RNA sequence: CAUUGGUGAGCAGCGAAGGAUUUGGUGGAUUACUAGCUAAUAGCAAUCUAUUUCAAAGAAUUCAAACUUGGGGGAAUGCCUUGUUGA
RNA sequence: AUCUGUUUGGUGGAACCUGAUUAGAGGAAACUCAAAGAGUGCUAUGGUAU
RNA sequence: UGACGGAGCCAGCGAGUCUAACCUUGGCCGAGAGGUCUUGGUAAAAACUCCGUCGUAACGAGGAAUUCCUAGUAAGCGCAAGUCAUCAGCUUGCGUUGAUUACGUCCCUGCCCUUCACAC
C-alpha cells in the first residue's frame, strides 16, 4: 500500500511535468491541422521541422472533470467523513451532524484524541474519498477544510454568519434524498476548480423529480450556502429554507492531503498584497 | 465465471468494474454471493450470483489478498493478505463488522475447519496457525519449516539448506473430519498434520524425477566444471530436425506461457491440495500432474480393542453358532476387511433390524464406511439398501449428534 | 501474447465487451469429451429457452406470462380497465 | 480522406505537408534529398534519364 | 498509421497498445501515439528487468552489484525468491520487490540503524 | 563473540530494548533490578513472562532492558513484552527449537500481547 | 557508571606419551553394482591385415527442398520470377 | 580562568546547482603473457651483381 | 474518593542574531541630547505511587424541557505552537490515564426504494 501511494504519486507529478512541456508541441500539432484544412502555408518554424512533420503522420489520430475526479466521477458515488477538532464543545458536535446531514454519503467520526497521520492513514484503508474537518471558536464555527483522497487537493474555507437548524423551533427532519446542486457565478478557472471539489462531494444522478436543492452562489468570493425544499405549484414554484445558512471563502488550496503540511500550494489567499481588494478571484 | 454442470453453460460471468485481476475465489455456501481478491487492487470484490451485479467492494487490507474462504455454518467471510493480519467479515446480517487478527508474517493461504469456529493459516516463516473465529484468539501453532523437503536447483548458486525459496507451504486444507492439515508448497514435500496434538503424522515426496528441478537436494560434483554445470549448457543444436533446434524462449518469462518460452527445466511444485468428501484419500495438483493418495488397499493390520479372545478362527463359530451380534463386532474388533466382509453377508435379513440396533455406538462410524465403500461396487444393491435403512432407522439421532465424524462416511 | 508472457503474466485486463453467441440444441453428451462414459444427459437448451409463453396470436386475446389467456369478450368491463392499466405500468417501467 | 488507406496516404500526407512548406521554409532545410553513394546515384539517374 | 485517421479502430487498437506497454513500463507516458515509434527501443524493455530496478530503487549501489544478490538469492518479488536477473518487473510488482527475511543483507540494514528485532528472524 | 539477542516492546509511544545474553540469571531494567519496577501494584505484570516459564529457563542468561517513553502503564507493557521476544528469540538461536515452543506455546496461551504488538489502529465504521 | 569496542597480563575450571586455526594434493561417494577391443550369431587380448577380394543388393520428375529474416523506405549493379530476341 | 570566540591549519563533506564519467572506483607485484604508438641505433652500399 | 508537607517517577508535538513589563524616590557626569547608577510600589509536566499529620447577602453539584454520544470512544490531566482566512475574553496541535452500555430490531418516529442455467 504504502509503496504503491508514494510510486503513483510520483508518476502523477512526472506526467504533469512532461503534460506542461507536451503544451507546446499540441499546439503545434494544431497549427498543422488547420493549415491541412485550410490550406494556409504553414509557419517557418514548422515548416523546417522534419521530425514533427514525420511524428504528425502517428499523432494525426489524437482527440472536463479535474484529474482527480476523473477516475471516480460519476462511477463510484463519494465516501465522506465529517469530524472535528480535539475536544469539541456541543455546538460544534452539532453543527458537525447538520454537514453529515447535508451530504448523503456522510458519516460523523468522533475525534478524539486521533493523532492526524493516524486519521487520514485510517480514512485510506477504508476507502474513503473525502475527509472534512470543522473547527470552531466559542461554539461559533469559523473554518472547515475538505480533503480530497488519496492524494489531494485540500480545500480550506472560513465560514461566516453560520445560523444552524438547532436555533429554528419544531423546524422537522431533513429529507434526505441525492439533492439537485445548483453552482452559480463560477467563472474564473479556479471557480471551476472549486466546483469541480464541491459537486464531487454528492451522489451522481439525482431523480428528476426530487425535492430537495443545495445552492453555491459565489457572490464576491464569498460562496453563500442554502438548502431548500422545492414544490412545482400550477403557476410558478415555491421553496422554503431548511438550512443551515453559512458563508465560506475559500482561504487555501494544496495540492496534498491535508495531514502534508509540505504539500505544494495551489493557490493561496494574499491579503496583504497592495491590490488584495480590488480583484475577486472566484 | 459460473458454470452450470447440468447443462455445460456460463450461465453467468462477473467481472469487476477497474479491470482487477483475479487469484483467490470463495464462494457462499447458499450460493447466492461470490467473492474473489486481487494481487493488484488490496480489495475483495463481491457479487450476487442471482443478479452478477457488484454488491459491494470491500476493503481495508494494505496488501494484497491472498486466499479466501467462507464458513460453511456460521457464513462469515475470513481474508488473508501480505499485510500480516487476518480479517473476518460479518458481511450478511443488518450491520457489518470487520475483526482482524494480527500474524508473525506474511499470509499465503488458508483453510477453514469444517465447524466454521477456527480457520488454519500458512505464513512466510512456515507456520501453520489456528485461530478461533469468535474469540479472534490463537488456539494452537505447528511448525513447518524443518519439515519442509527442498531441493537446489541447477542453476542456483547457494545450497539447498541456506536457500531460502520456499520453506512455506502455500496451500492447505483440513480433513473433513477436522482433525488432520494437508499442505504443500513451491517444494517436493506434501506434509500431513495432525491438528489437536500438532505433530506431522507423514511426509510424501512429490517427485523422484531429476527432469525437474527442485528434486534433488545434494547435485552431483561430476555435472561441475570450469564451464559450469553441464545440465545448463543447451544441447539444442544436436537436435537433427529443425523444430527442434528453434528456440522460442522470452528472455525473461517465468510462467503463463508454454514450455518452450521458459527455457528452463520445470520446477517441482504443489499448486492445491485437497481432501476427499467421500473417501480417506486427497488430490494434489503438481507439474506432473493430479496424484491421488488414498488408503483403499488397506493391507495394515490395526485392531482396536483386541483381545486374546478374538480370533479370526474364532470369529466363524460365532456365524456357525448364529450369534450373528457377537461375531459382526469381533470382526470389527480385528478390523480386517475380508472377515467383516464374510460375516456382513452371512447375516439373514431377518436378523438385520436387530443387529443393527445393538452394534455398539464405537464401531458405527466403521460400518457405515464400509457399507459406503463396498456399496459402489458390489452387486448386493437390495442388501446394502436394507442394510442402510436398518442403520439409519436405528442410529439416526446419533448420526446427527456427531455430524463431522460421520460426514465422510455419510 | 508476447506481451503477456515477457511480463510473466501480470497483465492487466482488457476492456470488457459484450457479444452475441447462438446456442444449439443439442443432447448433452455429445458437448463431452470422447471416452465410454457421459456426466449428464439434459439438453442444452433450457425449457423456457425452447418456448416462451408470449403476446397472444390473436387480437382479441390477452396471454400474460404465467400462461393465463383470457379473450375479451369474456373480460368485465372492470377487469378490461384493470388489465388496460396493468399494461400501461408495464411499458412505462421499460 | 476517410477513405483512402495504404501507401496512398501516408505519400499523400508528406505532398500535402511539403507543399505548405516550401512558401515559408527554406530551400536547403525543407527537402533534403536521401544520402545513397556516389556510385549508385549516377546509376538511377542514367536509367531514369533513358 | 495507414489507417484513416479518424477510424474507431485505429483509435481503439493504438490506445490499448499505448496502455499495455506503459503499465508493463516500457513506455514512461500514454499521451502521444507516436512514441511507439520513437520511444519504443530494447533499452526501454531492459531497464524494466529486475538488476535495474533495483539500483533505481537503490537497493544495490550498481548493477553489476545488484546482478550478484540475485545469483545469490537475497532477491524476492512477492513470496517468490527469483534468481533469473531477467525478470522483466511491471510497474505494479514493482512495489513487491524486497530482501528475503533471513537474508544478511536485511540484518546489516537493520543493524546499521540498531532496528534489529531477532524475534521477527 | 558472547551470544546476544536483541528485540523490542511497543506500546502507545512507549518502548523498550531488551538485550539477552548468555549470563548468570541478572535481569535489569533502565540500570535497576527487575524488582525495583514501579508502580508497585503492576510489577507482577511484569513478573508474569518469569513467572509463567519458570526462573530456571533465566538463571543461565542475563537481561537488560532500556525503557523510553509513554507513561507508567505502558513502559510496564514495553518491559513484558519485550523480556518475553528477547527470551523467545535467544532459546531459537543459541538453545534447541522444542523449548522455543513450549515457550510460545505458554505465552500465547496465557496472553499474545507478550509476543504480537497490540496497534488499537483507528478503524473508520 | 556502562561498553554485547580493540589490544593484552593472569587465575578458577576442563585436561591419558600435547592443544587450536588455515591450507595443497589424490582416493570413495553424490542415479540402482551383467566386465575390454574389433570389420561382432564369432575372433582378439602377443592380434591378423600373405583369403578381406569376388558375388548379390542398392539411383522417386522429390528432377522438391531457408518452416531459420529486428522495424520503415528503396535497391543503380546483383540474385529470384515471368515473358521476349537470336542460335 | 565552570574566561572570551574570531582567525590559521587538520578532520568531516547535508541541501541546491554545475561539469565529466558510467558492465562503480582503485591499488601492488614481474627475467609474466599479449595488442598497438613514437623516437633512436646500426654501412643500412649490385644505377644495372665474381 | 478531602486539605497540608515530603519523597519516587513516566511523555510527545516546538529551534528566524529570534522571546518579550509599567509607574516612582534620588546621586553623579554631560552646553544640550542624553549616559550610568539608586530606590518603593504595581503587574506577571500533570495525573499517578508511597510516607507523615488533621479530620469529615449568595451558596452545599443544580428542576421541567431539550441536545449529543458506540473503542483507544465518553471522561479526567497537563505541555507546546499561534503558521496570510478565524483565534488570545481564545484557537489548533501533542502525549498521558481510560471506562459502562448497545453492536439487535424495524414494534414506535422519520427518510428512502420496488410492484443465461438449477431452484423459487
Ligand atoms: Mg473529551
Ligand atoms: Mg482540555
Ligand atoms: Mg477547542
Ligand atoms: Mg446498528
Ligand atoms: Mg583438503
Amino acid at each position: 500500500m504504502l509503496r504503491r501511494q508514494a510510486r503513483e504519486r510520483r508518476e502523477y507529478l512526472y506526467r504533469k511535468a512532461q503534460e506542461l512541456q507536451d503544451s507546446q508541441l499540441q499546439q503545434k500539432r494544431q497549427i498543422i491541422k488547420q493549415a491541412l484544412a485550410q490550406g494556409k502555408p504553414l509557419p517557418k518554424e514548422l515548416a523546417e521541422d522534419e521530425s514533427l512533420q514525420k511524428d504528425f503522420r502517428y499523432d494525426q489520430s489524437l482527440k472536463q472533470v479535474d484529474d482527480e475526479y476523473a477516475a471516480t466521477s460519476g462511477i463510484m458515488d463519494p465516501r465522506i467523513i465529517v469530524t472535528t477538532s480535539r475536544d469539541p464543545s456541543t455546538r460544534l458536535s452539532q453543527f458537525a451532524k447538520e454537514i453529515k446531514l447535508l451530504f448523503p454519503n456522510a458519516v460523523r467520526l468522533n475525534r478524539g484524541n486521533y493523532v492526524m497521520p493516524n486519521l487520514v492513514d485510517a480514512c485510506k484503508k477504508s476507502g474513503t474519498t473525502d475527509l472534512v474537518v470543522l473547527h470552531e471558536h466559542r461554539g461559533v464555527p469559523t473554518s472547515l477544510t475538505i480533503s480530497h483522497f488519496p492524494h489531494g487537493p485540500t480545500a480550506q474555507f472560513s465560514l461566516h454568519n453560520v445560523v444552524m437548524r438547532h436555533d429554528i423551533i419544531n423546524a422537522g427532519n431533513q429529507s434526505e434524498v441525492n439533492p439537485h446542486l445548483i453552482f452559480d457565478n463560477f467563472t474564473t478557472a479556479l471557480g471551476k476548480r472549486v466546483v469541480c471539489i464541491l459537486k464531487h462531494l454528492f451522489n451522481a444522478g439525482p431523480k428528476k423529480d426530487s425535492e430537495r436543492v443545495i445552492t453555491f452562489a459565489n457572490r464576491g468570493d464569498f460562496i453563500s450556502v442554502r438548502q431548500h425544499v422545492y414544490v412545482r405549484t400550477r403557476e410558478g414554484v415555491e421553496i422554503a429554507e431548511v438550512g443551515p445558512r453559512f458563508e465560506m471563502r475559500l482561504f487555501e488550496l494544496r495540492l496534498g492531503t491535508l495531514e502534508n503540511k509540505d504539500a505544494d500550494v495551489e493557490w493561496q489567499l494574499r491579503r496583504f498584497i497592495r491590490t488584495a481588494n480590488k480583484k475577486d478571484y472566484l | 465465471r459460473a458454470w452450470d454442470l447440468i447443462r455445460y453453460r456460463n450461465f453467468r460471468t462477473f467481472t469487476g468494474t477497474e479491470r482487477i485481476q483475479f487469484n483467490c475465489l470463495a464462494v457462499d455456501p447458499s450460493g447466492e454471493v461470490v467473492c474473489a481478491g486481487s494481487l493488484d487492487n488490496f480489495d475483495i470484490h463481491v457479487w450476487s450470483v442471482q443478479t452478477g451485479q457488484l454488491l459491494d467492494a470491500l476493503s481495508g487490507h494494505e496488501g494484497p489478498v491472498s486466499c479466501l474462504s467462507f464458513s460453511q455454518e456460521n457464513s462469515v467471510l475470513a481474508s488473508a493478505s501480505w499485510d500480516k493480519t487476518i480479517r473476518i467479515w460479518s458481511i450478511f446480517g443488518r450491520s457489518q463488522q470487520v475483526e482482524p487478527i494480527e500474524v508473525y508474517s506474511d499470509v499465503l493461504a488458508l483453510s477453514m475447519r469444517p465447524d466454521g469456529k477456527e480457520v488454519a493459516v500458512s505464513t512466510l516463516k512456515g507456520q501453520i496457525s489456528i485461530f478461533n473465529i469468535e474469540d479472534a484468539k490463537q488456539v494452537g501453532n505447528i511448525d513447518c519449516r524443518k519439515d519442509i523437503i527442498s531441493g537446489r536447483f541447477n542453476q542456483d548458486r547457494f545450497t539447498a539448506k541456506n536457500s531460502e525459496r520456499s520453506k512455506f507451504f502455500t496451500t492447505i486444507h483440513y480433513s473433513f473430519d477436522g482433525m488432520a492439515i494437508v499442505a504443500g508448497g513451491n517444494n517436493n514435500s506434501i506434509c500431513l498434520y495432525d491438528v489437536p496434538n500438532e505433530v506431522l503424522l507423514k511426509r510424501f515426496i512429490v517427485s523422484r524425477n531429476m527432469a525437474l528441478n527442485g528434486t534433488l537436494e545434494f547435485l552431483n560434483s561430476k555435472k561441475m566444471t570450469e564451464a559450469g554445470s553441464l545440465d545448463l549448457i543447451d544441447d539444442a543444436g544436436e537436435n537433427s530436425d529443425l523444430e527442434d533446434r528453434i528456440d522460442n524462449s522470452l528472455p525473461g518469462s517465468q510462467r503463463g506461457g508454454d514450455l518452450s518460452t521458459r527455457k528452463m527445466r520445470p520446477e517441482v511444485r504443489v499448486t492445491s491440495v485437497q481432501f476427499s468428501p467421500t473417501a480417506n484419500a486427497f488430490a494434489a495438483a503438481s507439474t506432473e500432474g493430479l496424484l491421488i493418495y488414498s488408503t483403499n488397499d488397506t493391507i495394515l493390520f490395526d485392531p482396536f480393542d483386541l483381545d486374546v479372545d478374538v480370533t479370526p478362527h474364532s470369529t466363524v463359530e460365532a456365524l456357525r453358532e448364529k450369534q450373528f451380534l457377537n461375531a459382526l463386532v469381533m470382526a470389527f474388533r480385528l478390523n480386517e476387511e475380508y472377515l467383516i466382509n464374510k460375516v456382513y453377508e452371512a447375516i439373514p435379513i431377518k436378523e438385520i433390524p436387530l443387529v443393527a440396533s445393538n452394534i455398539p455406538a464405537i464401531y458405527l462410524p466403521r460400518i457405515l464406511k464400509f457399507i459406503g465403500d463396498f456399496a459402489i461396487e458390489s452387486q448386493h444393491i437390495e442388501f446394502n439398501l436394507i442394510w442402510i435403512k436398518a442403520l439409519l432407522s436405528a442410529s439416526g439421532g446419533y448420526i446427527n449428534e456427531h455430524k463431522y465424524l460421520f460426514s465422510t462416511a455419510m | 501474447y508476447k506481451l503477456d508472457v515477457l511480463s510473466s503474466v501480470h497483465f492487466v485486463p482488457k476492456p470488457a465487451s459484450t457479444s452475441l453467441e447462438i446456442r444449439v440444441e443439442t443432447p448433452t453428451i455429445s458437448m463431452e469429451d470422447a471416452q465410454p462414459l457421459y456426466m449428464s444427459n439434459a439438453s442444452s437448451l433450457a425449457p423456457q429457452e425452447i418456448y416462451n409463453v408470449g403476446k397472444a396470436e390473436k387480437d382479441g386475446e390477452i396471454r400474460l406470462k404465467n400462461g393465463v389467456a383470457m379473450s375479451k369478450e369474456e373480460l368485465t368491463r372492470e377487469d378490461k380497465n384493470r388489465l388496460r392499466r396493468a399494461l400501461k405500468r408495464k411499458r412505462s417501467k421499460a | 480522406d476517410d477513405q483512402v488507406i495504404g501507401k496512398a496516404r501516408s505519400r499523400t500526407l508528406e505532398m500535402r505537408l511539403n507543399r505548405l512548406s516550401r512558401v515559408n521554409g527554406h530551400q536547403d532545410k525543407i527537402n533534403k534529398l536521401e544520402k545513397v553513394p556516389m556510385h549508385i546515384r549516377r546509376g538511377m539517374i542514367d536509367k531514369h534519364v533513358k | 498509421s495507414l489507417l484513416p485517421p479518424t477510424d474507431p479502430f485505429r483509435r481503439k487498437h493504438e490506445q490499448l497498445l499505448l496502455d499495455k506497454l506503459y503499465a508493463m513500463g516500457v513506455l514512461t507516458t500514454k499521451s502521444k501515439i507516436s512514441d511507439l515509434e520513437n520511444k519504443v527501443t530494447v533499452s526501454a524493455i531492459c531497464r524494466r528487468r529486475l538488476p535495474v530496478i533495483m539500483h533505481r530503487l537503490k537497493m544495490a549501489e550498481t548493477i553489476q552489484d545488484a546482478v550478484k544478490f540475485i545469483e545469490q538469492g537475497h532477491v524476492r518479488v512477492g513470496p517468490n525468491l527469483i534468481n533469473d536477473p531477467a525478470y522483466l518487473v511491471t510497474r505494479n510488482m514493482e512495489d513487491y520487490v524486497t530482501w528475503v527475511d533471513n537474508s544478511k543483507i536485511k540484518k546489516t540494514l537493520l543493524r546499521y540503524r540498531n532496528q534489529i528485532d531477532d524475534f521477527d528472524f | 563473540a558472547v551470544p546476544s539477542v536483541q528485540t523490542f516492546g511497543k506500546k502507545k509511544s512507549a518502548t523498550a530494548v531488551a538485550h539477552v545474553k548468555a549470563g548468570k540469571g541478572l535481569i535489569k531494567v533502565n540500570g535497576s533490578p527487575i524488582t525495583l519496577v514501579e508502580p508497585e501494584i503492576l510489577r507482577f505484570k511484569v513478573y508474569e513472562p518469569l513467572l509463567l516459564v519458570g526462573l530456571d529457563k533465566f538463571s543461565n542468561i542475563d537481561i537488560r532492558v532500556r525503557v523510553t517513553g509513554g507513561g507508567h502503564v505502558s513502559q510496564v507493557y514495553a518491559i513484558r513484552q519485550a523480556i518475553a521476544k528477547g527470551l523467545v528469540a535467544y532459546h531459537q538461536k543459541y538453545v534447541d527449537e522444542q523449548s522455543k515452543n513450549e515457550l510460545k506455546k505458554a505465552f500465547t496461551s496465557y496472553d499474545r500481547t507478550l509476543l504480537i504488538a497490540d496497534s488499537r489502529r483507528p478503524e473508520p465504521k
